[PDB]
Formats: C-alpha cells, structure tokens, sequence
C-alpha cells in the first residue's frame, strides 16, 4: 500500500472509484462480482425503483485534496503466489553453476533443495514429469532444467 | 514487468478489481522492498528480505 | 481420449492415442492418459460443444444449409466427480492398473 | 447464422464405460508403490452417453452438452 | 512438511514457532514408535525365553 494523493486530487473531483454497500450474501474468496444490480432487502421489491430500503449497487468515493490524510486514498496492490506445484519460471535473480557428479555436494534445482549425492540416473522420465519420489515420499530424483 | 503493474494510470475499483497473471519471467523484488516508497508492505508466509 | 478439467484457476487437458481394433464400445482394458498441456485461465465454463468436419462433394445441392454428406462419426461424454483411486505404479512408472 | 436441415430426433443411446481415462494425477514419478490420491476421476462403470454424427437417414447432431468437473471426451 | 523448506522461507522468530510445532509433532511420533517398539520388544523377549 502507498498513498497517491496528488494523482487522486482533481479540481473537478474524482468519483469513478466505487465500492459496494449492500449484497445479499458474502462474496467468495478470490472472486469478483461483475453483476450490476441494486441490492434488494425483503419486501417491496424495487425492480429498479431504488427508493427507500432498496439500494443501487454502486457507491462512489470522496477523495479530495482538501480532505484529510487519514481518510485520503491509498493505492493497494496484493501480490499472491503458490509454490511447489509445477516447474517454476517466476524464479529470482540468481545465476547458476556446472553440474557436479559422483561427489557428496549441496544442490538446488529450480528452488528445490536437497542434501545428497548427485549421480546420473538410470530411471527414465516421461516428458511431463519433473520430480521422482521413493516409498517415503522424499525426493529421489530431479531434472536440471538447463541440462 | 512488475514495474508496469505498479505504475498504471488507472486502478480498478473494488467492485471489479483488476487482476494480472505474471509468469515466465524473472522478477527482482529488491526494488519493491529496496525502494521503500510504500506506506505498508505487509507480508504473509514469505520473508520480505 | 481427453479429460478436460478446471482446477484452482488452471485449465488442464490429458490425452492418449489408442490403436484399438474393431470394438463398438469402449475397449475392455487399462490405459492411462498422459497430461499434454496446462493453461492458466480464469474462465468459468458451464457447458461445451464439439466441432464436425462436413464432407462436401459434387453430389450435394451446393449451399451452406443443405449441401453436405457428413457420414459417420461417434463420440462419448462422461462426467467426473471427486473419487479416491488407488493407483498401482509399475517399475518404469506407467500406471499399469488402478 | 447459417443452419442445417432434416435432422432426426431420437433418445440418447447409452453404454457402460468401465475403468477408462485414468489420468496421471500429478507430476511425480514413483516406482512399485501403491498410492491413493483424492483427485477427480470418471467413476468406474460410470454411465456414458454415446452420440452420433453419422448420416447413415438424414442424421446429423452435435448439440450443446452440460459440463461439470468431469468433462471426459 | 519438509523441515528445510520451512526454515528456508521463514524468519527466525516465526521459524522458531513453526520449528517448535514440528518438533512437538515429531517428538510425539517418535514417542509412539519407541513406546510401541518396547511393547513389541517385551513380547518378543517372552518368546525368546
Ligand atoms: C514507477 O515508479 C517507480 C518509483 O518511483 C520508478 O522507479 C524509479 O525509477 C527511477 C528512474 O528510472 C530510478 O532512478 C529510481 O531509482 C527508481 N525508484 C524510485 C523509488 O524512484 C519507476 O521508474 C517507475 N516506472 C515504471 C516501473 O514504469
Ligand atoms: C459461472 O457461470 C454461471 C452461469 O450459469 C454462473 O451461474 C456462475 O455464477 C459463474 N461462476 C463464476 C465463479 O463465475
Ligand atoms: C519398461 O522397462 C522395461 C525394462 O526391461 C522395458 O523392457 C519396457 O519396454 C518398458 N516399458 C515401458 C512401457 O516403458
Ligand atoms: C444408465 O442409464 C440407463 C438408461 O437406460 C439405466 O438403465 C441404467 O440403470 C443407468 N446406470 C447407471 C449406473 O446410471
């Protein structure tokens, strides 16, 4: 999160930013309600009448330069990620090194870290697969992505 | 292109939030963590450093 | 054979070519589909349709409404529900039986 | 949109598909181990709705079909 | 579940808590094995006598 007060301050004023007031049921996680309708409560259904006890879906904001910092706009970005499902290309900054074989050495493969000897593996892997495991569900084999 | 997402002319409102999927590329988070121009950088399950 | 699936914001597909001979029904036996592609998509899809190849010839009337001799074709659709499968794994790793 | 004419309307033919379309549940490789994974599967001996796209008279049908998690084609 | 993975993505104080949880869970697992083993060992011992 980070304020952009200057960008949200206009002489005419800004009101294209809207938040919902009313909804019949709670919105699900990681879902967006694209439906445009006025929330209806119990009896006296509005059918677009939007008088008393029936409310339009949209509600605007009050961002103004004069308006106080406390309620001033904040720009919010949410970063969400899931790891260890597929080979990952969202990898970071690091470089790499030549593979070492038949010698006890520490190794990391595409964000997977294991403490054991690395040797050429007899086991033949089908195109889709990227990992191998034993009876105890522990890492047994890996494929260097570059190699 | 994390930078492009961070700086945009228009940010979607809460009713119809804008979502972008970033993959197949290399992102450095140091600038985001490093820049420290943002009021709040709360992190869950991941160490920012 | 194909298995279309939608899970956790990912569209996925699985495939196998089987050279079965002369069986009207689905062949008795065990074969395991191998994933072909994974696409990350947010689309929500209630229903699906199939595409046919119209075998247009000289004998047909010669228009888009009546001019066609499509001939034979056959396809079967089966739904998928959450179930637990005990899957046997062979030495190589092909799922020989389940 | 363009249309097509003289189609035959009949009740869907049914068959039983058994132990078909088991798909490697994930990416892991395992040798000689029996594993249980709670991943969507076509139920064994599940009912299967056959379809026909064959003229053999004036027969041609490819209508929309309902789709759930188990869209096995 | 993997011990190293937890340590790699968690800062020491948080990592502390999660480590403790694992140990408690893992300590209990070990206790059951040793306790189970002893009963079986005693049973086998009787047979040997
Ligand atoms: C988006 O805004 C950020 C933050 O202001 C910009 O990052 C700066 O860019 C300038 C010029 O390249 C650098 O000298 C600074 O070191 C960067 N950091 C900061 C905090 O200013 C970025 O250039 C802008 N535009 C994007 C990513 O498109
Ligand atoms: C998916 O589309 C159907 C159409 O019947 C709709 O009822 C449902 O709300 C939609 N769900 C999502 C998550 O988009
Ligand atoms: C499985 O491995 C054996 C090794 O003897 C080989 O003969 C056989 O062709 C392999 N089959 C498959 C399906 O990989
Ligand atoms: C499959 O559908 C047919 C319709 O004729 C019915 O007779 C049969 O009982 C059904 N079987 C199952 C398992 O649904």
């Amino acid at each position: 999160a980070w304020n952009s007060n200057n960008l949200d301050s206009k002489v005419g004023g800004n009101y294209n930013y809207l938040y919902r007031l009313f909804r019949k049921s709670n919105l699900k996680p990681f879902e967006r309600d694209i439906s445009t309708e006025i929330y209806q409560a119990g009896s006296t259904p509005c059918n677009g009448v939007e008088g008393f006890n029936c409310y339009f879906p949209l509600q605007s904001y009050g961002f103004q330069p004069t308006n106080g910092v406390g309620y001033q706009p904040y720009r919010v970005v949410v970063l969400s990620f899931e790891l260890l499902h597929a080979p990952a290309t969202v990898c970071g900054p690091k470089k790499s090194t030549n593979l070492v074989k038949n010698k006890c050495v520490n190794f990391n493969f595409n964000g997977l870290t294991g403490t054991g000897v690395l040797t050429e593996s007899n086991k033949k892997f089908l195109p889709f697969q990227q990992f191998g495991r034993d009876i105890a569900d522990t890492t047994d084999a890996v494929r260097d992505p570059q190699t | 292109p994390f930078g492009e997402v961070f700086n945009a002319t228009r940010f979607a409102s809460v009713y119809a939030w804008n979502r972008k999927r970033i993959s197949n590329c290399v992102a450095d988070y140091s600038v985001l963590y490093n820049s420290a121009s943002f009021s709040t950088f709360k992190c869950y399950g991941v160490s920012p450093t | 054979e194909f298995v279309f699936k939608n899970i956790d914001g990912y569209f996925k597909i699985y495939s196998k070519h089987t050279p079965i001979n002369l069986v009207r029904d689905l062949p008795q036996g065990f074969s395991a589909l191998e994933p072909l592609v994974d696409l990350p998509i947010g689309i929500n899809i209630t229903r699906f349709q199939t595409l046919l190849a119209l075998h247009r010839s000289y004998l047909t009337p010669g228009d888009s409404s009546s001019g066609w001799t499509a001939g034979a074709a056959a396809y079967y659709v089966g739904y998928l529900q959450p179930r637990t499968f005990l899957l046997k794994y062979n030495e190589n790793g092909t799922i020989t039986d389940a | 949109c363009v249309n097509l004419t003289t189609r035959t309307q009949l009740p869907p033919a049914y068959t039983n598909s058994f132990t078909r379309g088991v798909y490697y549940p994930d990416k892991v490789f395992r040798s000689s181990v029996l594993h249980s994974t709670q991943d969507l599967f076509l139920p064994f001996f599940s009912n299967v709705t056959w379809f026909h796209a064959i003229h053999v008279t004036k027969r041609f049908d490819n209508p929309v079909l309902p789709f759930n998690d188990g869209v096995y084609f | 579940s993997v011990l190293n993975d937890i340590l790699s993505r968690l800062d020491p104080p948080e990592a502390e808590v999660q480590i403790d949880r694992l140990i408690t869970g893992r300590l209990q697992s070990l206790q059951t094995y040793v306790t189970q083993q002893l009963i079986r060992a005693a049973e086998i011992r009787a047979s040997a006598n």
